[PDB]
């Protein structure tokens, strides 16, 4: 009644079965304790995976192939709160929620920067310009040009 | 299997090659300005010099792949049978007095227990085509009834041909200890002539299972059934396609399921749901019928290939086809999960990447059918539904393996690497599993062979190139499993065993010539004996030469790197994986 | 195996084993598929060799679609054929284009789409064209063998031509049409009857003039049934005369086509004898209804259904004056006697 | 064939000769040459007669003859295995 | 709440703004006026649906005194060219009915926050609409 | 802050399901959805600048069409006209096309032909029909388009892009497809869609049509009203009308139909498909009332998804059923009903309804394939069904078991919708 969730540093994290097949990689790992590699997540992300699988054991999710009721889905307060983190460690979130195929986790940790790439002050997408590349410095140019009258 | 290929590719085509007017190989910073060493004036639009301290062949070496896999590991090894016609013998004195021996040498209570282990062990493979055999017990009797007799109908002929298809399955998938308790070995020596201490297990078991199959055959060619299509030559087919039949005779196995799609056609039933104006016979016939199709579709499309050129499957599992999604969930999970493998392995020689929209409409037909089959009833007294627990969940590891390794190959995802280690040890862990007791048959399957044929060849391919230590730990594991498959594949297996040797050995030349750098592209012998290898096998599959020898007295007329890949494809040639 | 199979196919080893010979056909296309050659005009590139064995290719495979078309039925379902793009040595490819005609003919035998004015006018120049081929070819009266060659495009295009006009008539009644198919009915005759007098009597075994004359006498039969005219009715006398003097090579086929044309003779006796009835839209008549069951037995009798369910095993299979006059001529001549 | 009383009108004329359009194939095509009705309870089947079968008919045709049957098909048939073999004195070897 | 569901539903995405824009041309109109109190002096400005006046009256005099009464003395000189002007009051008919569709609709929305005096008397504006298209 | 480069750093199945939740917001300048608007007291009202007075006259007498919508609050229009001129070059929103075209238009939805600022540029609507995006074709093809279509031929073609009648002027359709017209672009538009905001058709609706032969990459298309509906792609009973037809040749064209907001699609007797004989999909996006009785239904069609309808009638497939098995209707819903939920019913949830199943023990496996029959000669090789905001199924909902598994149908918003029957 019992798995355990080898992180990738080699930490050993026994959770219980029935709220770690929220992960449909280990509920189908499973038909062959009963431990299993996760070899590119840290034990603190994982522990913050196997945190939200430990909320969400009662909760009800879209049926990940809806059109409106996943894309227009709020964030849990707790999902908001829980995920006040490191940017970085936000998306090593994702990546955890990636590899162990937790849907849910990649929807409400995933609205999250859906959130933040919108909701930013124009000021830093005129800052934000060119940082990788993709244009030349002559349309660089010439959009600075076009621009130049307001500033 | 070499281009520059670096990662961080640009957007826009840089300004050198706009000055000049070619055609840009968009890297950072080309592979066209590198080999002109205008490496610093490229580099100068932002953070510049970034560094490139990757493998950069990587891509187009793993894009080679795509190609190598279909080549050898699913064409040159299983598909390919070089024959020449001028030293093959050809008579009918021959089959009738050896073929007559494997008849008369299986009496009538060994039938009887060989019946019992498929009724026991092997439901998951004869339902599909005979359906339940508490009906084919009356043709065992009627057979053994018949056997003194003289005038034989073709009727019964044919149900003969059936049982000994059935036979052949049971043989094949019998293990040593129950078979030894059945067989004596010690007549079959003196007819065949060789060694006393050749035990079932030393590769006698494959002896009688061929040479069954070949009776079975036998007995089809006694019904003239060319003259005569009917449904239980196609039944006794898909019996016989459960072995290493089709990689035994590659070449006949195409004309017999040339000849199935030629007898199942001529019902022109194409709808298997049954109408409302239907006999009630004839709805059941056409349940039958509908099953025995999906069947045969998962058998057509397994040995597709150069040397097959009529195929059945005319359907599609996502996004003009005719027959698909009409019918129940009983027997088309395993042709929708092969169905499902189609639309991944019609990649490999095709020159074109998947989109990532057919990848995730795959990924999650995945996941619906592991849902689908973790939904299967669990009979606790009875060993079959084992058996299809473990084909069904075999095949949807072998699609996910299939599916990672195509997201690691042509777009590089999310820790693809790690999810084609994953797979390749649920692979593992599947067949492993299976070396208890009361399931050690379970790995006979030809889908194991396929299947570690192919997980076995990308790791040793990928070891070559990539230093790493899970993937060393995972060559080391499939290494041992591959030391530890059934001996019954035999000839297969031992080629399977050469290919990893010899993928090695390249590996180890690898690591000893110098890797010769030109800009835009690589250069290294092992890049030129794996392009080679596919111009080989290619030549081999090439049926030109048997055309010229065919139609009459006409005879075909037709640096310091050549030596390292002359030496070894001298010292380990490609073309001992053909026989 | 294609080469012999293609050599048995100029007999009647195609009807006399028939089932026998589409299993033969179908390992035929699996074994000309597998050399996977589509184009077979010589490249430049190629070894002199490749490039007239490739032409050999062209010129098997011309021939076996011939044959492929020759057997199309239900009990062919794998086809090659129909992977030939329709029109709408040199004598070889004549062949193969007349055949072809044909094709596009005899392809709304079984569909109920009738054809256009447009398809049957553009295969009406386009059987002009090849009977100015078919005319120009020269021959020697010394040499057999190109006597024996215009024979076969002569027949061939008089086929597609008689076919043509029959076309005509049936779908659209067009005027000048029936004295077309008395022609070119006349043309066949004349094409047969010429190979009785000049020692050539092995012209009339090939398997196309068993064919041809078995549609011709079978629609002159059907038409002077309902259509009375004199010259249908002497060129019904001449087709008779010519089944009745056709080899005896072709054995029981002749003995069938005999038998067919006096069960069309003898429903014309049941056609005069009956007054035809009407119930205001649709016209009731015995021959009508005979002509009915004539499809539905053969249909019945090419129904692999029943096969199949003997195949599977303990599945065993169960089953006015109008109505009598009927049953006693499907009980007098019944139409699977021309069935072995 | 057809599309109570009497009548002698000719409706039935262009509905019946599109009913003979599917008349000549399911008789004269299929039903007549390409229909080979079969019963499998009562087909004999053994590789004990075809093999003797082919055994007399192989032995009786001799080498003086076979000869005399290619230059009739070299003479006589050349319009037939031009499509198949294409030159017949290629055959004689 | 139960009605909210059909009344989001009954527009496009585009019309419930144009809607929005119109009738709040109408509360700006009836906060200048002094018709619904202001709430503050310096802040967020905010009127309740529970208490907005809507009625064919006040409808029609906000219909008037912004949309017909296009007196504009700065630019009044405009109107000289018979085409000019059929398109400038073919575009007043046009928004016109736009209004006059969307102030029914804002007094449906208020019905379902309890607003009493929110009766449109929807004849009169029909009235109104034949009156200008005559 | 939040960084560009380290977003565009992680691979592209992150990136993808990023831009998939960002559902076509780009901009922080975007106005509230139409929920919390109507679900509050307060209504928030306008009410000096110095920067926005250049810009407010500049800058929104281009963007005037598409953006007068927004008058109340112009807070939201001066703080939307700072991100007009740099949004559009962003490398998110850039990377959010490239990743959308990488997946064939899935990702964010429709890009659509416009003409503004004197160009004939593409534009990206969000839900909330605000523009953020717009690009003239030799821009999108040059950053966006031809920087993901490396050397690959299959991903040089453009051709996913709606044109979307209704969102402009008939003087601005007109020379939207007169400047279409002399550029090689009705291959590039990938649907069209139609307004009309007693068989009388729009000047716009007409233009549309008259242009639509050429098009040669068509499919999708979609019409918005009832009265239009009516008009130009039902077929209405008329069979041979020369003008104002939607001119054969395309129908054969196009992949499926898209019907968006309506009353009834049978307000006569039949809402036949009888035509439009190449369609798959058929959507029902907002129609009030639809009987499945009532639509004619082509040869070879396979999805009828069907969302936000308010009454379903259904295929009386139990009208059918009950005179099979000869039974009355309440001694079948106590006798033969079985509800199984064994595993594969629990894994999509449907706590809400019910899913139930005819029995196998009062049934001898004959009249269960007959039963099944009857399913089939009802939906007429459909699969697709995917029922989304539904209420009120009139007759009982019937699914067969070939097409229940594998998800082929999905029912997914269930609160008024229960009992559904797997037969
Ligand atoms: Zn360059
Ligand atoms: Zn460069």
């Amino acid at each position: 009644s019992n798995v355990v969730l080898v992180s990738g540093e080699g930490e050993r994290f026994t959770v219980d079965k029935k709220i770690a097949e929220r992960s449909l990689l280990l509920k189908n790992y499973l038909n062959d304790e009963i431990v299993m590699p996760v070899p590119n997540v840290r034990s603190s992300v994982l522990q913050k995976v196997i945190e939200w699988a430990e909320h969400h054991r009662d909760s009800n999710f879209p049926d990940e192939d809806d059109d409106d009721s996943r894309k227009s889905a709020p964030v849990d307060s707790w999902d908001r709160e829980f995920l006040k983190v490191d940017q970085e460690m936000l998306y090593e979130i994702i990546l955890a929620a990636n590899y162990l195929n937790i849907k849910p986790l990649l929807d409400a940790g995933c609205k999250v920067v859906a959130e933040m790439i919108r909701g930013r002050s124009p000021e830093e997408i005129r800052r934000t310009f060119n940082i990788v590349n993709d244009f030349t410095p002559e349309e660089e140019a010439a959009i600075r040009r076009e621009n130049e009258w307001a500033e | 299997m070499f281009n520059r290929t670096t990662q961080l590719k640009s957007k826009h085509p840089c300004s050198v090659c706009t000055r000049r007017k070619v055609k840009c190989d968009r890297m950072i910073p080309c592979g066209n300005c590198r080999k002109r060493g205008q490496d610093s004036e490229c580099m100068k639009s932002t953070k510049l010099i970034t560094a490139s301290s990757s493998k950069e062949y990587l891509p187009d070496l793993l894009l080679f792949w795509q190609n190598y896999e279909y080549w050898i590991t699913n064409i040159g090894l299983y598909k390919t049978k070089q024959r020449d016609l001028t030293r093959t013998p050809a008579n009918l004195d021959t089959d009738t007095e050896e073929c007559m021996f494997w008849m008369n040498y299986l009496q009538k209570d060994q039938s009887f227990q060989l019946m019992n282990f498929a009724m026991e062990n092997l439901g998951a493979l004869y339902f599909g085509s005979i359906g339940d055999i508490s009906e084919l017990y009356l043709r065992v009797e009627q057979y053994w009834d018949r056997r003194a007799d003289k005038n034989h109908s073709v009727d019964g002929k044919y149900w003969d041909a059936l049982i000994w298809s059935v036979f052949t399955m049971c043989i094949y998938y019998m293990p040593v200890e129950k078979l030894a308790e059945i067989f004596s070995v010690y007549p079959l020596h003196e007819y065949l002539g060789s060694n006393k201490r050749l035990n079932w297990e030393d590769g006698m078991q494959l002896v009688m299972c061929q040479n069954f199959a070949r009776c079975s055959l036998f007995q089809l060619k006694q019904c003239d059934f060319m003259a005569h299509p009917d449904i239980r030559l196609v039944q006794a087919y898909l019996i016989l396609a459960t072995t290493t039949f089709p990689y035994d005779e590659p070449l006949l196995a195409n004309s017999l399921l040339t000849q199935c799609i030629h007898t199942f056609k001529n019902f022109h039933v194409d709808d298997f749901r049954p109408l409302l104006n239907d006999d009630p016979v004839e709805s059941i016939a056409k349940v039958t019928l509908g099953r025995i199709f999906y069947r045969l579709c998962g058998c057509d499309y397994l040995q597709s290939g150069p040397r097959k050129p009529i195929a059945l499957h005319t359907e599609v599992s996502s996004l003009n086809v005719d027959v698909y999604r009409e019918e129940n969930s009983t027997e088309v999970l395993y042709w929708k999960i092969i169905s499902l493998d189609r639309d991944l392995d019609q990649y490999l020689n095709k020159s074109s990447k998947p989109p990532l929209k057919t990848l995730d409409a795959i990924r999650r037909e995945l996941d619906i059918f592991q849902y689908k089959v973790d939904s299967l009833e669990e009979d606790f007294r009875s060993n079959n539904s084992r058996f299809q627990k473990f084909i069904a969940l075999f095949q949807i590891s072998t699609v996910s393996w299939k599916l990672f390794k195509m997201y690691l190959i042509y777009y590089d995802t999310a820790d693809s690497l790690l999810k084609v280690i994953h797979y390749s040890k649920v692979i593992i862990s599947l067949i492993v599993n299976n070396f208890h007791a009361k399931s050690e048959f379970f790995n006979r399957h030809p889908m194991v062979m396929q299947t570690i044929t192919r997980v076995v060849s990308f790791i040793s391919f990928y070891q070559i190139f990539v230093e790493s230590a899970a993937v060393k730990q995972l060559l080391v594991d499939l290494t041992e499993l591959t030391a530890n498959l059934p001996t019954i594949f035999g000839s297969k297996l031992d080629k399977l065993v050469y290919l990893t040797e010899r993928l090695s050995k390249l590996k180890l030349l690898w690591d000893k010539v110098q890797l010769l750098d030109s800009g835009d592209s690589f250069y290294h012998p092992v890049f030129k004996i794996l392009q080679n290898d596919i111009k080989i096998i290619e030549l081999k599959n090439d049926e030109m030469f048997s055309l010229i020898k065919g139609l009459g007295s006409l005879v075909p007329l037709n640096s310091d790197f050549r030596t390292i890949v002359e030496e070894f494809q001298s010292e380990y040639n490609i073309s001992d994986i053909l026989s | 195996l294609v080469q012999a199979y293609l050599i048995l196919a100029t007999t009647t080893f195609p009807y006399d084993e028939p089932l026998l010979a589409n299993s033969l056909l179908t390992q035929c296309i699996h074994t000309f598929k597998n050399f996977h050659v589509d184009d077979f005009r010589p490249l430049l590139n190629d070894d002199p060799v490749e490039s007239i064995a490739k032409v050999t290719l062209g010129r098997i495979f011309y021939r076996l679609c011939g044959c492929d078309y020759l057997q199309s039925g239900p009990r062919k379902p794998i086809a090659l054929h129909t992977e030939v793009s329709s029109l709408l040595n040199s004598t070889e490819v004549l062949y193969w284009k007349i055949i072809s005609l044909d094709r596009d003919l005899d392809q709304y035998l079984n569909k109920s789409s009738k054809p256009p004015l447009k398809t049957l006018d553009a295969i009406r120049r386009e059987l002009d064209i090849f009977q100015y081929k078919v005319d120009s070819l020269e021959e020697d009266f010394r040499s057999n063998n190109s006597r024996f060659q215009k024979f076969i495009a002569l027949f061939q295009i008089s086929t597609v031509s008689w076919k043509l006009f029959k076309m005509y008539l049936i779908y659209y009644d067009t005027a000048d049409s029936l004295l077309k198919v008395i022609h070119y009915s006349k043309v066949i005759i004349s094409l047969i009857v010429n190979n009785f007098h000049a020692k050539s009597e092995f012209f009339n075994r090939h398997p196309m003039v068993m064919q041809t004359i078995t549609r011709v006498v079978s629609f002159i039969s059907f038409y002077q049934i309902f259509v009375e005219s004199a010259a249908v009715k002497q060129l019904l006398v001449d087709l008779t005369e010519l089944t009745a003097n056709l080899p005896t090579i072709f054995g029981s086929k002749l003995d069938k086509l005999v038998y067919l044309t006096e069960r069309l003779s003898k429903l014309k006796l049941l056609w005069d004898k009956v007054q035809l009835l009407d119930s205001g839209d649709s016209f009731y008549h015995p021959v009508f209804k005979i002509l009915q069951n004539d499809i539905k037995i053969i249909e019945l009798k090419n129904d692999e259904m029943f096969s199949l369910i003997k195949g599977l095993g303990s599945l065993v299979p169960l089953n006015s004056d109008f109505r009598t006059i009927v049953e006693e001529f499907q009980s007098e001549y019944n139409i699977s006697d021309i069935l072995s | 064939m057809f599309n109570i009383t009497a009548s002698s009108s000719k409706e039935y004329l262009p509905d019946l000769l599109l009913f003979w359009q599917n008349y000549e194939y399911w008789i004269t095509n299929i039903g007549l040459y390409k229909t080979k009705q079969r019963d499998l309870t009562r087909t004999p089947a053994n590789l004990d007669t075809d093999t003797e079968e082919c055994m007399f008919w192989m032995n009786y045709l001799q080498k003086d003859q076979s000869f005399q049957l290619m230059n009739f098909a070299m003479e006589n048939l050349g319009a037939l295995y031009f499509g198949s073999i294409g030159d017949i004195s290629e055959l004689y070897l | 709440e139960d009605r909210f569901q059909e009344l989001v539903d009954s527009l496009k995405p585009r019309t419930a703004h144009q809607y929005k824009t119109y009738y709040t041309k109408y509360i700006q109109w009836c906060q200048l006026n002094q018709i619904i109190p202001t709430p503050e002096d310096n802040s967020v400005n905010s009127v309740p649906y529970k208490d907005l006046p809507i009625s064919a009256e006040l409808i029609h005099w906000f219909l008037l005194d912004t949309l017909i009464t296009d007196d504009k003395p700065g630019e009044k000189r405009e109107e000289t060219e018979d085409l000019d002007e059929e398109e400038e009051n073919s575009f007043k008919i046009a928004t016109l009915k736009k209004i006059i569709g969307s102030l029914n609709f804002l007094s449906k929305l208020c019905k379902v926050h309890e607003n009493p005096n929110a009766n449109i008397d929807t004849k009169y504006l029909e009235s109104v609409t034949k009156l200008h298209t005559h | 802050s939040f960084n560009p480069v380290r977003f565009l750093e992680l691979p592209i199945d992150i990136r993808k399901e990023v831009y998939f939740h960002l559902d076509g917001n780009f901009c922080g300048a975007h106005p509230y959805p139409i929920d919390i608007l109507y679900k509050s007291n307060d209504v928030e009202l306008p009410g000096r600048s110095k920067r926005s007075k250049k810009l407010l006259r500049y800058m929104y007498p281009v963007f005037a069409t598409y953006l007068n919508i927004f008058e109340y609050s112009p807070q939201l229009i001066e703080k939307w006209l700072e991100y007009a001129f740099w949004l559009r070059y962003d490398c998110l929103v850039l990377d959010c096309f490239k990743v959308n075209h990488l997946y064939d238009g899935t990702l964010i939805d429709a890009l659509e032909w416009t003409y503004l600022d004197n160009e004939l540029r593409l534009a990206y609507f969000n839900k909330a029909s605000m523009l953020e995006v717009w690009y003239t074709f030799k821009e999108y093809k040059k950053w966006v388009i031809d920087s993901v279509a490396f050397d690959e031929l299959d991903l040089l073609n453009v051709s996913n892009i709606q044109f979307n009648i209704d969102n402009l002027t008939p003087q601005l359709v007109d020379k939207c497809l007169s400047i279409l017209e002399q550029k090689d672009l009705f291959a590039t538009i990938g649907e069209v869609q139609f307004g009309q905001d007693n068989q009388l058709t729009s000047i716009s609706v007409i233009r549309t049509i008259r242009s639509m032969e050429s098009m040669k990459s068509l499919r999708k298309i979609t019409v918005r009203g009832e009265k239009l509906y009516e008009l130009l792609i039902n077929f209405h009973g008329f069979r041979d009308n020369p003008g104002k037809t939607i001119s054969y040749i395309v129908k054969r064209r196009i992949n499926e139909i898209r019907l968006s907001r309506m009353n009834q699609i049978s307000r006569t007797g039949l809402a036949d498909f009888t035509r439009w004989d190449n369609l798959q999909k058929l959507v029902l996006s907002r129609v009030a009332y639809i009987d499945l009785n009532s639509i004619v239904f082509p040869k070879n069609f396979k999805s009828l998804t069907m969302k936000r309808v308010s009454k379903i009638k259904w295929w009386n497939i139990e009208e059918n059923i009950l005179k099979e098995l000869k039974v009355d209707k309440r001694t079948f819903k106590s006798l033969y009903i079985k509800e199984d939920d064994s595993k594969f019913t629990k894994f999509f949830n449907l706590r809400h309804t019910r899913i139930k199943e005819l029995d196998k023990s009062e049934i001898n496996q004959i009249t269960y394939l007959r039963c099944q029959a009857i399913v089939w000669l009802s939906f007429r090789t459909l699969n697709h069904i995917k029922l989304q905001n539904v209420s009120e199924v009139f007759n009982n909902i019937i699914v067969p078991r070939a097409l229940f598994d594998s998800k082929r149908v999905e029912i997914y918003r269930c609160e008024k919708i229960s009992q559904v029957l797997v037969i």
